[PDB]
């Protein structure tokens, strides 16, 4: 009976870098993407597996809404099927994926001249992550043979990189957050629609 | 567990810290181009030498890669372009020595000034008080002391600060296998590991001396027209047979001859083309003038420009309240930030310069995507290609008349393309010999083929040979006139101009060609025709990440520099030439001296 809290996660002031993409659990409410659909706010809305319409009137056992800030070029990444650096280390999106996702410039706050450094990536990694494995990790990347015993220097690099978001940047470097939804069903009663 | 993979990821750490740390040099440097103020001076220095000291810490670290070691040619090309050490090889003693040189080299030029033997007190510095007086004024002596007073003054004084810094700097590129500067310069054109494109540093010479060796006519018969007009100017100066004295070529050197185009227009009862005047008259302002820049690049399919750069920019001078060193110039500071600096005033002579400087700002919109090593030219004269052929293409009268900046009914005849194609000849025909001169002349001091003691007495020889050009006073070799020039004395690379003059009429004419254009080739314009775009587009978006040569033939089928577009692009006034000058005799003698009569 109680409403979905899509307010508090769509539109709070201070998002999670995209290497601790932050993930919330949605269950035991209803739900109305009516307004998120004529937002026309979001300058990127893709998703793949239902209409945008028809999911409105559909009954999900749990919805998961995982949030981050990426940047403009990137975003193109968030799709089943893509590869990059946040689709090979930061991000991963399976190929039978089942929500949507939701992408609006972020210029505004997230970018301050002299850079805004608050926001990472994680730039190297030994193998490509999992579908929705999140990896928090900074040991120090063993690029070469010997090892480094948490070291900075030849062959041995770190592997978290700062986004150096500024407000002068173009379309594609201005910073962008998104926000992307998954549902499944299983055997219990499916607590979320509306 | 390889060395390739190994130095994947070592460049793709370099990428994510080089953008972020030349934003910030980059950005300081702007700040301080439009705002001259002390602070900025300061952010802007304490930024760049940080950049620098990290880019001289990573070429250091990065030297631990083996080269050979390589196959994937994007990897090697980033790998060679970033190991080369450079002047942070040397001893660093030699290292200060080279820095304070240099200075004082490029201080002197800076500041030097000079004034008449009447007033020790009321002097000026070339800009613009020289510039002026060699670009306007008539009077003969006044030239001739302008002359050789700017020859003597700095000349003197870098002769031999200019041999130590050739010894030093010779030692500097012997120290990195590059048996001496002169090569290390020709070493951007240099490509080898690709069959059937490659290209040696020696490759390089014998392809300019070729291209010169053809242009010869054109500029022979250019000299014979122009001496005849000279002489109708100044008969009691100028021999019917002897060379041009260089004081009277419209400049203190003689870069370009533009400034003798009214001193010689053969029509001069006709009304030149110049939509100034109807510019005014329709209240046209920089937004103006730059918004129709910017829809004729989007005519040809070009994508435009992102609102970034109409936000950002500088298009109109900061009025009165700051100052700003605006040389029109485009920036490219990284990351997606497109920026263009200029006063605009509103005449033709800016619009054809606000569609150069869009050409050079879409060259670099073009090839955002390549890693950052490659994010340049794909050789040193691909930008002022791209930007020139832009301006030749809109500044015909047939673009004008198009947005109805003319009046329609303007009739193009014989005279008003003779005079256009002059003026063209005067400024890019004028330019290549002394181009050629000046670099072959440097070439030569660098591998040693000249004593020093000589340098002077060569220079105005091959001068003499090769631009028409005999001095009007001797000249020792106490002096080193060609110090006495912006790139000679501040050591910047000066074939690039050839480069970009050649290239930029076979991109010309390829595009024409694709535009299934009709008729002569300067009345050729670009617009409309997506076909023209994309065939550009094709080799714009590569950037260096292929040898220069694989993308110069993705445009104009060809391997390699070719004269023959440019004597294509000239017929008609060759032709026009080849009439006028049957009453005169072209070429010029060796022996005829304006001092020893
Ligand atoms: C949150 O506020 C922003 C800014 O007005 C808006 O773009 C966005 O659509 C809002 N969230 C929702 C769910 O409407
Ligand atoms: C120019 O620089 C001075 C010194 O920092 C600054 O006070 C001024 O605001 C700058 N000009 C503009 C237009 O911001
Ligand atoms: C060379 O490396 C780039 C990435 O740096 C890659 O896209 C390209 O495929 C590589 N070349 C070959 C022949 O695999
Ligand atoms: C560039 O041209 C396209 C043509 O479809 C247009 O949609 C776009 O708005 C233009 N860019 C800008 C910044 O206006
Ligand atoms: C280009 O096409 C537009 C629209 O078709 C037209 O208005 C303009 O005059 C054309 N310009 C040229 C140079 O063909």
């Amino acid at each position: 009976t109680n409403l979905c809290p899509f307010g508090e996660v769509f539109n709070a002031t201070r998002f999670a870098s995209v290497y601790a993409w932050n993930r919330k659990r949605i269950s035991n409410c209803v739900a109305d993407y009516s307004v998120l659909y004529n937002s026309a706010s979001f300058s990127t809305f893709k998703c793949y597996g239902v209409s945008p319409t028809k999911l409105n009137d559909l009954c999900f056992t749990n919805v998961y809404a995982d949030s981050f800030v990426i940047r403009g070029d990137e975003v193109r990444q968030i799709a089943p099927g893509q590869t990059g650096k946040i689709a090979d280390y930061n991000y991963k999106l399976p190929d039978d994926f089942t929500g949507c996702v939701i992408a609006w410039n972020s210029n505004n706050l997230d970018s301050k001249v002299g850079g805004n450094y608050n926001y990472l990536y994680r730039l190297f990694r030994k193998s490509n992550l999992k579908p929705f494995e999140r990896d928090i990790s900074t040991e120090i990347y063993q690029a070469g043979s010997t090892p480094c015993n948490g070291v900075e220097g030849f062959n041995c690099y770190f592997p978290l990189h700062s986004y150096g978001f500024q407000p002068t940047y173009g379309v594609g470097y201005q910073p962008y957050r998104v926000v992307v939804l998954s549902f499944e069903l299983l055997h219990a009663p499916a607590t979320v629609c509306g | 567990s390889t060395i390739e993979e190994q130095a994947k990821t070592f460049l793709d750490k370099f990428n994510h810290e080089a953008e972020d740390l030349f934003y910030q040099s980059s950005l300081a440097s702007w700040n301080y181009n439009t705002n001259i103020t002390e602070e900025n001076v300061q952010n802007m220095n304490n930024a760049g030498d940080k950049w620098s000291a990290f880019l001289k810490e990573q070429s250091t670290l990065a030297q631990m890669y083996p080269l050979q070691e390589i196959q994937n040619l994007t990897v090697k090309l980033q790998l060679q372009a970033l190991q080369q050490n450079g002047s942070s090889v040397l001893s660093e003693d030699k290292s200060k020595r080279l820095n304070t040189i240099l200075n004082t080299m490029s201080t002197i030029y800076s500041t030097g000034k000079v004034c008449n033997p009447d007033n020790p007190q009321e002097c000026l510095l070339l800009e613009p008080g020289l510039n002026e007086i060699m670009a306007n004024s008539l009077d003969y002596n006044e030239r001739l002391w302008a002359w050789e007073s700017w020859r003597s003054e700095v000349g003197k004084q870098l002769r031999p600060l200019y041999e130590e810094y050739v010894v030093l700097k010779n030692e500097m590129a012997r120290a990195n296998h590059y048996e001496d500067y002169g090569d290390y310069w020709r070493g951007d054109y240099e490509v080898n590991g690709v069959d059937g494109y490659d290209y040696s540093r020696g490759q390089l010479i014998e392809d300019v001396e070729h291209t010169f060796e053809e242009i010869k006519p054109l500029y022979e018969h250019l000299h014979a027209y122009v001496r005849a007009k000279l002489m109708n100017a100044y008969p009691s100066y100028i021999s019917p047979i002897g060379c041009l004295p260089a004081h009277l070529l419209g400049d203190m050197w003689g870069r370009f001859w533009t400034n003798l185009y009214s001193l010689t227009v053969p029509f001069g009862q006709k009304p030149n083309i110049d939509v100034t005047d109807a510019m005014v008259d329709q209240a046209w302002d920089a937004q103006r003038i730059f918004k129709e820049a910017e829809k004729f690049f989007v005519s040809v399919g070009l994508p435009n420009m992102t609102q970034g750069f109409w936000e950002n920019s500088m298009l109109t001078d900061p009025g009165n309240v700051q100052k700003a060193v605006c040389h029109p110039t485009a920036w490219d500071l990284g990351k997606g930030d497109f920026r263009i600096l200029m006063c605009t005033k509103v005449t033709m002579d800016d619009f054809l310069t606000a569609h150069h400087e869009m050409g050079h700002i879409q060259y670099d919109m073009a090839y955002a995507a390549q890693p950052f090593l490659l994010r340049n030219g794909a050789n040193e004269g691909f930008h002022e290609a791209v930007g020139e052929i832009m301006s030749l293409s809109a500044a015909t009268p047939k673009h004008l008349k198009s947005i109805g900046l003319l009046s329609p009914d303007f009739q193009e005849d014989n005279e008003t393309e003779i005079n256009f194609l002059l003026k063209q000849a005067l400024t890019i025909v004028g330019t290549l010999p002394f181009t050629y001169m000046l670099e072959k002349w440097r070439w030569m001091v660098f591998k040693g083929e000249i004593p020093k003691d000589q340098w002077m007495k060569k220079w105005w020889e091959m001068k003499r040979e090769i631009v028409g050009v005999v001095e009007p006073v001797p000249h020792d070799e106490t002096y080193c006139d060609p110090a006495s020039l912006f790139h000679v004395s501040n050591d910047y690379s000066f074939i690039r101009y050839y480069t970009r003059t050649l290239y930029q009429f076979q991109f010309q004419e390829a595009l024409c060609q694709a535009a299934k254009h009709e008729g002569p080739l300067h009345k050729c314009d670009i617009s409309n025709s997506t076909e023209a775009g994309q065939k550009l587009f094709n080799m714009l978006r590569l950037g260096k990440s292929e040898p220069w040569t694989l993308a110069l033939e993705n445009v104009v089928g060809a391997k390699n520099m070719n004269v023959r577009p440019l004597l294509n692009y000239f017929e008609p006034l060759f032709t026009w030439l080849k009439d006028q000058n049957k009453n005169s005799f072209v070429g010029w003698s060796t022996d005829w001296s304006p001092y020893a009569d």
